[PDB]
């Protein structure tokens, strides 16, 4: 509810992040010299001990520390925004759920990311007769999800087109609480989220030669359901036709690789945007996404000091 | 199919829908060689060349008879900025099959 | 006691797992004496 | 009161485990125990078995989903005792023929609804299509468009072939098909130049989109002219395989929820190497089933039915109501909350003691007790209908035992509350301005009023004290029932918790009354002082530190006691207001509308009763959980429930 008690904390951890020259002097490692400068840092509190997977799980167990008790510590109003903050990973545990409920594999599979709710009940998930049973023992109260596959359920069993319809109307769901909110930034920010990701379906599935409507989404406001088959077609020129917006940048690209980087980076760029609310919710935002430049930093440095990378080989991966 | 290089390198080949093993030693890169060939999988097999060079062993000791589970010394990344020495290796190869080596 | 009932049950299966031991054991020892007998025959 | 509920064990073999397990789920009278950890296996079954279950386990959920295809519920009744493939035969051939005609009445329903949807367009577009229908030379662009902005699109059929391009909208006024026809590349480069400009090519699924126009319009009038009879013969043969087969899908489906339940108890079994034991929990009301049960047994091998634990650690043990049967319709209300701890207070009695007196203090209108009278004969008749009530928009399904537990409570709230009505004595509201039926010494026309309660100047602290007195009661009750539990359970902090608080309260109720009270403070100080002492000595015994504010809250718990009189002297003034208003826009306006005013006064008088009765009657049982549950605790870890063997039937 508080939206500035746990802005506090949030603070605090804002003043807890790495600078940019800490990655500009990592340009330059053996993954020793990177081991050393890890262990310097608060992420390297849970380094194990050497190694990739090592490293990654010490960053995993750091992003659950820091980033995870954002999703605790808050009740209300406030505990319903910032649910919808942390929401990809939960989404991705839903879909591995889906897909090995489908499939047949173990229910120790896929690894199982933290996300929001109880892993017990992703475990407790795993045996469920009904998909209306399992999105019920999946029913938390304000999770979008639960509602989102409820709603999505009243259509077969358990299917892949039942899954794809899912995502899309959790993303619709998504949008309609981010309208169904008092947050001025905050659904400006989803926005522009769900608009970008229908770029990136657009791109995913340029000439796929498939029903764009059936693959177009709704709850954009960059972009035109015209302009979205332009973009199915091989029309650079609808991309040309972002002006004025955040698509600033992101001109003269066909290169899905290139494409995706300038749109997480116009995407950082609108989430930087959320210094200016230290009273809303958008900060808590701003630095939940800048953790997550950093974890996209973190690992892409790793793997850079793991395979010895070139720094030209990841020149485009800190420009911004 | 089946490839070993690296867990890492692995999780690429299952990506892509291709069993995948991955040793840090070249002795369970022969023992996981040996695992997918006592557990004859689909017949092919790609092995990294920092495991193992010239792979044939397990298979001309185990399956000497119909040549199925088809070897592949392939490269590695972190020495795939280097590119094998594609050339080095075709000079190899002739040295060892015809035995002379020569100059293309 | 419902786990004297069960100890009960205890010697119930000492029983059966003799009528068991005691029937594939015997069974060699009359094993011992089929071939004494039939090696003796032979001889 | 909850019953001795003892626990109980047998063993024997295997098979007889398995016959006796069949018995006990046939009686199934009691609730199942683990057991798992010494001298005994863990009585894994079998493979075969486990094979079994899941083939009768998937059987049960085939016809579910025969149910649900059918749109029949799963109503429980007598099983089917049959073959295992037996059944399966019996469920796949009623299970294929329902398959196969919902995939037709799917496809068929999809068919007719794209077929419906370009029909007329597709035969104008064709009429069109009189002159290249698959002429080798040129392309036929279509596209059934929005109103005519042909200009929009004729802009690129100028950059087309310009004294060509054959592009008109003829028809179907729904949409202007604009076919444009010029050649087979130009026209796919003038295409990509229109879907630029805006514009989309009539690509319908299947074949219709796939085929040539005049073939994709007759296979769409002939599916156009076939869909209906068809669909109508499909609804037609399902439901005459719903009414052919629902009761032999129903007792398969009974049958083999029963064997599955019976393969998920054998689960829980306690092994003794080629031999097995069980135990659980079952009343001791049952106890002569239980031999009854328990002769069935190959030699009756020996059930012991051992005594259940003391005040001290029973929490697996079962619980159960064990009520009167005057007292059997009031568990329904206590069932909202949980169960005890197994040795605690059952309050259910003072649940039907109390809250009808106070529900029928609360509401005196006997017109509108009337109303519930014929509400619950309504009800009663529903009953006697043997139907389950269904409502759709309420989502309110109910078995006619909870509805009969209803009318039975509706009846005996109905009694004393027409009791307490002819107490205020009131007839629908105020029929006494009418028909002076109360009797005043204002305008005596009848007999006289307990409580008149339409002047507050001699009622309101009688009102008011009775309220208190009850108030009091039930907290003294509960105090009570608090301090002999601790007692029961040998736990000298709760009673003497409960002890300090009721002395605070009697002291606290003795310093109110004497200072701000009335005069005579001389019998009552002492008593203040001695309640004042006996809450100080018992936080010296106690030491919890549960201050002041706990003694606030039970004082504010027994005060609000009062809002039982307040919202019934609100509902009778406002039914007073209302009757007067309408008794007087009848009579003294005119008494000629009084049809007029006397059915819109009682029109309105439904709306309050629809607007306020629900939550009159809801603040009695709120009260009620509120006070009488609360000083006595319940809510301790909610108890754990008699769950036996279900046997749905």
């Amino acid at each position: 509810d508080d939206f500035a008690y746990l802005n506090a904390r949030v603070r605090v951890r804002r003043g807890t992040l790495l600078k940019e020259s800490f990655f500009q002097e990592a340009l330059d490692l053996s993954f020793a010299d990177f081991l050393r400068l890890l262990s310097e840092t608060v992420y390297g509190g849970e380094l194990a001990g050497q190694g990739l997977p090592d490293v990654d799980r010490a960053v995993l167990r750091t992003q659950a520390k820091l980033v995870g008790d954002l999703p605790r510590l808050v009740t209300g109003e406030a505990r319903e925004a910032v649910r919808l903050l942390l929401l990809r990973n939960d989404l991705h545990n839903l879909q591995a759920l889906l897909r090995a409920k489908a499939t047949g594999r173990p229910f120790e599979e896929v690894l199982l990311l933290p996300g929001t709710l109880r892993e017990e009940v992703w475990r407790q998930a795993y045996e469920a007769q009904d998909p209306a049973g399992m999105a019920q023992v999946l029913a938390v109260p304000g999770h979008p999800l639960a509602r989102a596959l409820r709603a999505v359920l009243r259509e077969t069993q358990d299917l892949a087109r039942v899954e794809a319809l899912l995502a899309k109307r959790f993303f619709e769901d998504v949008a309609k609480a981010a309208k169904g909110l008092d947050q001025p930034a905050l659904r400006d920010y989803l926005a522009l989220e769900v608009d970008a990701e229908n770029l990136r379906t657009a791109f995913k599935l340029q000439g796929s030669g498939l029903a764009p409507d059936a693959f177009f989404l709704k709850g954009g406001r960059f972009v035109d359901r015209v302009r979205f088959a332009r973009l199915m077609e091989g029309d650079y020129a609808v991309l040309d036709e972002l002006s004025g917006t955040p698509f600033s940048g992101l001109s003269g690209v066909r290169d899905l690789k290139a494409l995706e980087r300038g749109l997480r980076c116009v995407l950082l760029k609108e989430a930087k945007k959320g210094v200016q609310d230290p009273l809303g919710v958008g900060l808590v935002l701003a630095y939940v996404k800048e953790r997550e430049w950093e974890a996209v930093r973190l690992r892409l440095l790793a793997r850079r000091a793991y395979f010895g990378l070139p720094r030209a080989q990841v020149e485009e991966e800190v420009v911004c | 199919m089946a490839v070993i290089a690296d867990p890492e390198t692995a999780q690429g080949f299952r990506l892509a829908g291709l069993e995948g093993y991955g040793a840090s030693s070249a002795e369970e890169a022969q023992s996981l060689l040996e695992t997918l060939v006592e557990r004859g999988g689909y017949a092919l097999v790609a092995v990294d060349e920092a495991l193992l060079p010239d792979p044939e062993r397990a298979v001309e000791r185990l399956m000497r008879g119909r040549d199925l589970p088809v070897l592949l010394p392939i490269a590695g990344l972190k020495e795939a900025f280097q590119g094998h020495d594609v050339e080095g290796y075709m000079r190899e190869l002739v040295r060892k099959t015809i035995g002379f080596d020569i100059k293309l | 006691g419902g786990l004297g009932l069960i100890k009960s049950l205890a010697e119930k299966e000492k029983q059966l797992l003799e009528r068991l031991e005691a029937a594939k054991k015997e069974a060699e020892e009359r094993v011992k004496r089929a071939e004494a007998e039939a090696k003796a025959l032979l001889e | 009161m909850i019953a001795p509920m003892e626990k109980l064990v047998l063993a024997g073999p295997k098979g007889r485990a398995k016959e006796l397990l069949q018995s006990l789920q046939q009686a199934g009278v009691v609730h199942l125990e683990t057991l798992r950890p010494e001298a005994l296996s863990a009585y894994q079954l079998s493979p075969e078995e486990r094979a079994e279950l899941r083939r009768w386990e998937a059987v049960s959920a085939g016809a579910e989903h025969t149910l649900s295809l059918l749109g029949l519920e799963a109503e429980p009744a007598r099983p089917f005792p049959e073959g295992l493939e037996a059944a399966e035969k019996a469920l796949s051939p009623i299970q294929a023929h329902a398959e196969g005609l919902t995939r037709q009445k799917q496809e068929l329903e999809e068919e007719l609804a794209l077929a419906q949807a370009y029909l007329e367009p597709l035969e104008r577009l064709a009429a069109l299509a009189h002159g290249l229908d698959k002429s080798p030379f040129l392309r036929v662009i279509p596209f059934l468009l929005t109103e005519k902005e042909l200009p929009l699109v004729e802009e690129a059929l100028r950059k087309a072939l310009e004294d060509r391009y054959l592009l008109a909208h003829e028809a179907y006024a729904g949409g202007v098909a604009a076919l444009v026809v010029v050649h087979r590349k130009e026209v796919d480069q003038a295409k990509a130049a229109l879907s630029r400009a805006g514009v989309a090519e009539l690509r319908l699924p299947g074949a219709l989109g796939e085929l040539p126009l005049s073939e994709a319009a007759r296979r769409l009038k002939e599916r156009a002219e076939a869909a209906p009879r068809e669909l109508s013969e499909v609804r037609q043969h399902l439901a005459k395989l719903a009414r052919e087969s629902a009761s032999t899908l129903q007792s398969l489906w009974t049958r083999a929820q029963d064997e599955v339940a019976r393969l998920k108890a054998l689960e829980e079994l306690a092994s003794g190497r080629f031999g097995f034991a069980l135990l659980g929990y079952v009343p001791v009301k049952a106890k002569p089933k239980v031999e009854e049960a328990l002769a069935r047994h190959k030699e009756s091998v020996v059930y012991a039915f051992e005594p259940v634990d003391e005040h001290h650690e029973a929490d697996r043990i079962p619980v159960v109501l064990d009520n009167p049967p005057w007292a059997k319709p009031f568990e329904l209300l206590v069932s909202f909350l949980n169960t005890p701890k197994y040795g605690t207070f059952d309050p259910t009695p003072v649940v039907p003691v109390f809250f009808p007196f106070w529900f029928g203090m609360i509401v005196g209108d006997i017109g509108y007790a009337l109303l519930f009278y014929l509400v619950g004969r309504w009800l009663s008749g529903y009953v006697k209908r043997n139907e389950p009530l269904v409502i759709d928009l309420f989502a309110l399904k109910l078995k006619p035992q909870v509805i009969g537990k209803l009318v039975h409570i509706l009846n005996w709230m109905v009694f004393w509350t027409v009791v307490w009505g002819v107490i205020y004595g009131e007839f629908f509201g105020t029929f006494l301005e009418h028909l002076g039926v109360f009797g005043t010494p204002e305008h005596p026309g009848l007999i006289p009023i307990l409580i008149h309660r339409i002047d507050t100047a001699k009622t309101a602290n009688l009102l008011i004290l009775l309220s208190v007195a009850f108030g009091v009661v039930l907290v003294f009750f509960g105090l009570a029932l608090r301090a002999y539990l601790g007692l029961k359970h040998r736990h000298m902090a709760h009673f003497w918790e409960g002890v300090g608080y009721l002395g605070g309260l009697v002291g606290v109720l003795a310093l109110a009354a004497s200072y701000l009270g009335n005069l005579q403070a001389g019998w009552l100080q002492g008593l203040m002082y001695l309640g004042f002492g006996v809450f100080l000595l018992a936080v010296l015994m106690s030491r919890i530190w549960l201050m002041i504010p706990e003694i606030f809250t039970q004082a504010g718990h027994i005060l609000s006691h009062i809002r039982i009189y307040a919202v019934g002297a609100a509902g009778g003034i406002l039914a007073g207001l209302l009757t007067d208003v309408g008794f007087a826009l009848a009579e003294r306006l005119g008494l000629l509308g009084v049809l007029l005013g006397l059915l819109v006064a009682g029109v309105l008088h439904l709306l309050i009763l629809l607007l306020t009765t629900l939550g009159h009657m809801l603040q009695p049982i709120r009260l009620l959980w509120v006070e009488f549950f609360t000083k006595f605790g319940f809510y301790e870890e909610n108890g754990r429930p008699y769950r036996p063997f279900k046997s749905v039937r």
